[PDB]
């Protein structure tokens, strides 16, 4: 290929002196990409001391490093005995069947397959090229392009360290470019000329480093907008674990989004650091699943760690309209989604809380694009529907349970990004569901934990709810009056509700609901309670194509309740004129009722003045008792009514009891 | 030179209609820079700005308050003048009706300004009198006041004093006013005693012979 | 009047998964394993005098409908966001003789102090060239400069007209009547 | 020897790795500035005198590095021997000690 | 909104007069000070707080700010005699001030020139007889009146007008006593009386 043969380096280090034969022949073909010559062009050999002062002199250089002791997590686990041992290429047919059956994916075919593209990491891109020697290798990539393409991030990492490269266009066109390289000190990048990685390192741990490089200049321009904390990114990064560090990500993205970063992307600190830490968690997942050294890692550990990079690629391509290349393994894909078919989705809440999770993971994993498996659906709503049986009625949702259901909750977003579907009705059943448990208190924590950053503002069933009514100033009625929380966060955390709840855009409201072109005043509409056989819509408008129109004994409300009944979906011709009926009072009744009478109808407290205060779907006879039951019938309160909303199409007044 | 004068009838019935016009010159009513305004001055309401109007994109009418059903100012481009329509008056809307230019702020150059009184009574003639030395000219019983006097149409200016009209308890007006001759001086030349009363449409020269 | 007893809820029957594909070439799951790193060109646009919308010869003020007015200048907030350069034509449009302003030679603390404490608001001082920050009004500026942008803004917080780095985005734009 | 100085300005002066045979890299102290390549062609038959090059140690250290590096595979103790040699010299490098020299101390 | 300004302020001939004029945040807004002599159009001078319209004083100057806005004469001559009245604009409302009367002291107490006038011929001929007694150039003005058909007192019939300013910044005044022409011949001679400031000066 190239005329080119072996070579001896003479040197007197000790007082004798000795030398070394590197034969280029031969080791060329023990390493096929090695191209020496390509390497010594890059090398300035002939550059004179000046040249090599001056690019050193142009290089930002660290005003110390921060020598940090940070302590690698406990990711991946150790093998279980009795896993069975799964090459991802040779995936076969019946590998192991059951949740319950223990099981390990190889690490070196699944690297082989995260890895698996091949391309130039470091580019000879100024100032890339003055300090690193250009590399080819396999890598995978997340890359964003904002304001105009004018504001660009490529982060591109291997199984060993990361590189994200910032880049800003000026107006004119002056381009400022910053790049960030974390990895184990070991196995950084290799480094050309003068530079040395010590004089680079902005952070060091005992086997971890971050390092900067940029020019000067370019570092000055940056800093005007983007002062990052890297001691506190470099410290997340060496101890969270993976899944922990990719749901931290996700909180700061979905924040974003609540303050608009993802339709006006601004240039601040916060943003920048987020885009970073994106790539970050990528990299830790496939950093782990490297070290582990030809060994196994657990389908559990798989499964968390990528269904947080699932979620993360499509929030992010959502937002900032972001590429994942890698990270991706067809084996995993192939695995997950064959021990979903060792499961009926139907009664997927069935089983345990561990056994919920690991499957809703594998579901995602699994099947991560809409309309291959759309029974999934199925599934997640079989644990809502568990999970409301099993909730303290009314009551706020608590941690395990709402992770349990932000896991499911992703597969029934995804259906309802679609234009076209074919689990309406599930899709019905989870979002009507989650009108019953979006309660007052529950608005309340997730108002608190917006305000405070915590866990609790990630996912609430609100979210995916089918309430129209909740506004500002509802929203701050039922905000917390903890005055240890400023107020003003409060204020932030009610407009970024209102944001995730904005029928404007925000394609996860609604669409699907099969009731959705029976209304002409979109706008004054409150509640949709797709019940069996029936579609509910309460409003404030009488203007409602259905089979009804009943109007709730409401006392000088600006808002007056019209309810207004669709029989099997089905839009009656021309909007109901006249009067709107009475709503029959029903005073003759029994607590004690041995059968469910009510299973499958809806109960919606109500008052004249406040507005629509609970929702509540009979499921089972166990909610029927605890309703019955219970102090949710206070009478004594006149200004609080009590509907009745049936499968027949009838909305009654329950009002007395005998 | 910016100036600009009021005039219309000064004797208004009550309810009724009240209407007025100031012509201007040395300026343009479609200016793009000024307000025409009109304001009013009476002891029971003080000084009040009454209403504006001005002419950018398309032509732009403001009102007050006071008189925000009651009152319209309509310009005219041919003439460089701009109208008063003041309808249902009552005697509280007994004032001196003044108009001026403006830019929004400020009320630069204002006008002469036209006292309008409301009575429901009817126009009464002055009765006409004549009389170191002075010599002058009484003018008693007449309603619409005011009334201008004057000597040889204006070439006599130096030692003449018009005193203020007053009001007899039967509501007609009376004012004097006399020049000053040397007593040496008595039968030199000739001295003519012009009387202007508008609102009769009434002008009389008195000559004064000793 | 009757009650009938109806059955406990449950969900809806789904269809089986298909089954996945082991055939699958592998090469034909990904793509080429040869991957170049991708790279944006973006179009620069430089930015000129609008002239077509100006400075107004003119004096007016909705005196009814004005956000806040001083001295001899009456302030308007625009009710609709807008583009940054388009409020050039955003102010004319609005009430006559309203132009894009630039608010120190008025003193802007004013016109900060009528801002929500997060609400932004799109100022009219620019540079056309790479000269002075100047406005319709004329004149020089100090300004907060820290991105390569011609466009301004201001918040609750600002003390000086600060440099956007994105023009395009949508905010509210201070205009002005003139009472002179 | 005495060392030398690196001049690349030198047009149509080609420079190949297929034909460079020996390197000779100094030491510390022994030149100070570490201009430590003296690249000698293969010496089979061309009598004495200057064929050699001089060039800039550290650039050519980092070169040597990295690719003993990147074939850390094929790499037989004798060559691993030489890495880590070769990387403690790297380690011996001063940037700052440049900054104050005049430099062309060899002309 | 609220325009308050003091009803009359004094100052010596010579000496800096001040006139104020209060409200909320009136410094935020251009106060304008117009200034209307006795019998006669209100003219602008002042504008913009300070800026001056062509062919005022210099002594004239304006200030504004916060809630207080002043105007002050330096000079203070002759002709400064007025009523000032300050001016703003509130939303859609122009607020004019209630008036401040502005009294140049150190003018000397000048004496009346009174004169009188008996029923004229024509007056005569007709039945009707008014008599004129015309008060000028006189300073405080402030004078009573009273008519003597001949050393007895009379107060029925008689007509007097308000002290009305001068060119020269001074006072006049006009009295009638209107009469029958039989109640001419009736009395001797009849006298106009007028206190000035205490003393008498009376005419027959
Ligand atoms: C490898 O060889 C040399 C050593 O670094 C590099 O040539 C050097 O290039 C710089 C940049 O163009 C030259 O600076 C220039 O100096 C002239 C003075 O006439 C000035 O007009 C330019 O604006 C610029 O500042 C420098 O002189 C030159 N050094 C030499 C010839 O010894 C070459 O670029 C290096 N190549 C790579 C790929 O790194
Ligand atoms: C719901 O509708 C179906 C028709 O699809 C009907 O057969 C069934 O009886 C209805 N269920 C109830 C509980 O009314
Ligand atoms: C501004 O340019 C447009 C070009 O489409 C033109 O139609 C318009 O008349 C211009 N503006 C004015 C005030 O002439
Ligand atoms: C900018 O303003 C300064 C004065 O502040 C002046 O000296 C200079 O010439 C101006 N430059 C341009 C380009 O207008
Ligand atoms: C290297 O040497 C060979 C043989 O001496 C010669 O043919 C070739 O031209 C040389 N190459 C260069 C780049 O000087
Ligand atoms: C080489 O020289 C440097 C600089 O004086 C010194 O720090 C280092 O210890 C030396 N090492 C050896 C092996 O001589």
């Amino acid at each position: 290929a190239a005329s080119l043969s072996e070579v001896k380096l003479h040197l007197d280090i000790e007082g004798h002196a000795s030398h070394y034969t590197i034969p280029w022949t031969e080791l060329m073909a023990k390493v096929p990409g090695l191209s020496p010559e390509a390497l010594w062009r890059e090398a300035n050999v002939t550059e004179d001391l000046a040249s090599m002062l001056n690019r050193y002199k142009l290089i930002y250089k660290t005003s110390g490093t921060l020598g940090i002791a940070l302590a690698e997590p406990v990711d991946i686990p150790a093998v279980s005995e009795g896993s069975m041992q799964v090459d991802a290429s040779k995936v076969h047919p019946g590998v192991i069947s059951g949740l319950n059956s223990p099981a390990c994916m190889l690490s070196a075919p699944l690297e082989k397959q995260l890895f698996y593209y091949i391309g130039t990491m470091l580019p000879n891109t100024r100032p890339h090229s003055y300090v690193f020697y250009q590399l080819r290798c396999h890598l995978s990539y997340v890359a964003l392009s904002i304001n105009g393409d004018k504001f660009q991030y490529t982060g591109a990492m291997t199984s060993k360290f990361l590189m994200g490269t910032y880049k800003r266009v000026t107006e004119k066109g002056d381009e400022h470019v910053l790049s960030l390289v974390f990895g184990k000190t070991k196995d950084l990048p290799d480094l050309r000329g003068p530079f040395s990685y010590p004089s680079l390192t902005s952070a060091q741990s005992g086997d971890y480093s971050l390092v900067i490089v940029t020019t000067f200049v370019h570092y000055a321009n940056f800093h005007n907008y983007f002062v990052p904390n890297l001691k506190d990114m470099f410290s997340r990064a060496v101890t969270m674990t993976a899944a922990s560090y990719a749901r931290y990500v996700l909180q700061k993205l979905v924040l974003l989004e609540m303050k608009g970063g993802c339709r006006e992307p601004e240039l601040d600190t916060e943003t920048l650091t987020t885009m970073f830490e994106v790539s970050v968690a990528f990299f830790k997942v496939g950093h782990a699943v490297g070290e582990t050294g030809n060994g196994c890692v657990d389908l559990r550990w798989l499964a968390k760690s990528f269904f947080e990079l699932t979620v993360l690629k499509d929030i992010i391509g959502i937002c900032y309209g972001a590429t994942v290349k890698g990270m991706q393994s067809y084996g995993l894909e192939r695995l997950a989604a064959m021990l979903m078919a060792t499961v009926k989705m139907e009664e997927l809440g069935h089983l345990t809380t561990e056994k919920q999770e690991y499957a809703l993971r594998l579901a995602t994993v699994g099947y991560p694009k809409a309309g291959v498996y759309s029974g999934l659906i199925g599934g997640a709503t079989s644990v809502l529907l568990s999970a409301y049986n099993r909730h303290p009625l009314f009551q706020p949702l608590h941690t395990v349970m709402r992770e349990t259901l932000f896991i499911g909750s992703h597969v029934v977003l995804r259906e309802l990004r679609l234009n076209v579907t074919t689990q309406g009705p599930n899709l019905a059943l989870y979002q009507l569901l989650s009108t019953a448990l979006c309660s007052a208190l529950e608005i309340g924590e997730v108002l608190r934990g917006l305000a405070l950053g915590t866990e609790s503002g990630l996912f609430s069933p609100c979210y995916l709810s089918l309430r129209f009514d909740l506004t500002r100033d509802k929203l701050l009625s039922m905000a917390p009056q903890e005055a240890t929380l400023d107020q003003a966060a409060v204020s932030n955390a009610v407009d970024g509700f209102l944001g995730r709840l904005s029928l404007e855009r925000e394609d996860r409201d609604a669409w699907h609901l099969p009731a959705y072109k029976c209304v002409d005043r979109l706008d004054k509409v409150l509640m949709i309670i797709p019940l069996i056989n029936v579609t509910f819509i309460i409003s404030s408008d009488r203007e409602v194509r259905g089979s009804a129109l009943y109007e709730a004994s409401t006392t000088y409300l600006s808002s007056s309740l019209f309810l207004s009944p669709v029989i099997m979906n089905k839009c009656s011709q021309g909007a109901v004129a006249g009067e709107p009926r009475q709503i029959p009072k029903i005073q003759n009744f029994t607590r004690t009722q041995k059968s469910c009478i009510f299973c499958g109808f809806a109960l919606l407290s109500y008052d004249e003045k406040e507005g629509l205060e609970t929702t509540t779907y009979i499921t089972s006879q166990e909610v029927q008792n605890s309703i019955l039951s219970s102090n949710y019938f206070d009478f004594d309160n006149l200004h609080v009514h009590y509907l009745l909303l049936t499968t027949n199409g009838t909305v009654m007044e329950i009002a007395g009891l005998y | 030179q910016v100036q600009l004068q009021e005039s219309g009838p000064g004797l208004v019935k009550p309810s009724q209609t009240l209407s007025l016009t100031c012509a201007i010159s040395g300026d343009s009513v479609s200016s793009n820079s000024a307000t025409w305004n009109w304001i009013r001055q009476s002891p029971s309401r003080g000084l009040e700005w009454l209403g504006r109007t001005y002419y950018r994109s398309k032509w732009y009418y403001d009102y007050a308050q006071s008189v925000q059903n009651r009152i319209s100012i309509n310009p005219d481009t041919s003439k460089n003048q701009f109208s008063l329509q003041l309808n249902s008056v009552t005697p509280e809307d007994m004032a001196v009706y003044y108009c001026a230019r403006g830019d929004f702020d400020a009320f630069d150059f204002w006008g002469q300004g036209l006292r309008v009184t409301v009575s429901s009574a009817s126009t009464k003639g002055p009765s006409v009198f004549p009389l170191t030395a002075a010599l002058g000219c009484l003018v008693k019983d007449y309603f619409p006041e005011p009334v201008t006097v004057s000597w040889n149409s204006g070439a006599l200016t130096s030692g003449v004093h018009t005193f203020p009209a007053v009001l007899q308890s039967s509501g007609l007006y009376s004012l004097s006013s006399v020049v000053t001759v040397p007593s040496s001086s008595l039968g030199t030349q000739t001295y003519i005693c012009n009387v202007n009363h508008k609102p009769s449409n009434t002008k009389v020269d008195k000559k004064v012979e000793p | 009047i009757t009650w009938v007893p109806k059955p406990n809820v449950e969900v809806w029957p789904v269809d089986p998964p298909p089954p996945v594909n082991f055939n699958k070439t592998a090469e034909q799951e990904y793509g080429d394993k040869e991957v170049k790193l991708p790279h944006w060109t973006p179009t620069l646009h430089t930015f000129q005098v609008p002239q077509n919308y100006t400075k107004a010869n003119c004096t007016y003020c909705n005196t009814r409908e004005y956000t806040f007015s001083y001295k001899g200048c009456c302030f308007y907030f625009t009710k609709k966001k807008h583009t940054w350069n388009g409020c050039f034509q955003a102010c004319a449009e609005l009430y006559p003789c309203t132009y894009f302003y630039g608010p120190t030679p008025d003193i802007l603390p004013v016109v900060t102090r009528n801002l929500n404490a997060i609400e932004s608001l799109w100022v009219g001082v620019y540079r056309v060239g790479e000269g002075n920050w100047t406005s319709l009004d004329g004149g020089t500026f100090k300004v907060y400069q820290i991105f390569g942008s011609h466009c301004t803004y201001v918040s609750k917080f600002s003390t000086v007209p600060v440099s956007h780095h994105e023009c395009s985005f949508l905010k509210p734009c201070l205009c002005v009547s003139q009472r002179s | 020897y005495p060392c030398c100085h690196v001049t690349q300005l030198r047009a149509q002066h080609l420079l190949a790795l297929e034909n460079i045979s020996d390197i000779y890299l100094v030491s510390n102290q022994t030149c100070d500035g570490f201009s430590l390549a003296s690249l000698n062609s293969p010496k089979n038959g061309s009598n004495q005198l200057v064929i050699s090059r001089c060039a800039n140690g550290l650039n050519v250290v980092s070169f040597f590095i990295s690719i003993l590096k990147r074939s850390s595979s094929a790499l037989t103790g004798h060559l691993r021997e030489l890495l880590t040699t070769l990387e403690t010299l790297y380690g011996s490098f001063s940037v700052e000690d440049l900054f104050g020299a005049n430099l062309n101390r060899y002309a | 909104y609220e325009l308050t300004q003091p009803p009359s302020v004094s100052a010596a001939s010579g000496q800096t007069a001040r006139i104020t004029c209060g409200g909320d945040n009136i410094g935020s807004k251009n106060v304008q000070w117009y200034q209307q002599k006795p019998a006669q159009a209100p003219v602008l001078v002042i504008y913009a707080d300070s800026k001056r319209p062509s062919g005022v004083p210099e002594r004239f100057s304006g200030s504004n700010s916060g809630n207080t806005a002043t105007l002050t004469i330096s000079g203070v001559e002759a002709g400064d005699e007025a009523d000032y009245y300050c001016q703003v604009w509130d939303r859609s409302s122009n607020i004019f001030g209630v008036g401040t009367r502005l009294t140049v002291l150190g003018q000397p107490k000048a004496a009346p020139s009174v004169t009188l006038f008996p029923p004229s011929s024509e007056e005569l001929q007709a039945n009707k007889a008014t008599l004129v007694c015309l008060i000028s150039d006189f300073y405080p003005g402030a004078v009573t009146v009273a008519w003597k058909a001949d050393s007895s007192p009379v107060k029925a019939g008689v007509e007097t007008t308000t002290p009305s300013k001068q060119s020269n910044n001074k006072y006049a005044a006009s009295s009638y006593l209107s009469l029958t022409p039989e109640q001419w011949k009736s009395h001797r001679s009849y006298s106009c009386q007028v206190t000035h400031e205490g003393s008498t000066v009376e005419k027959t």
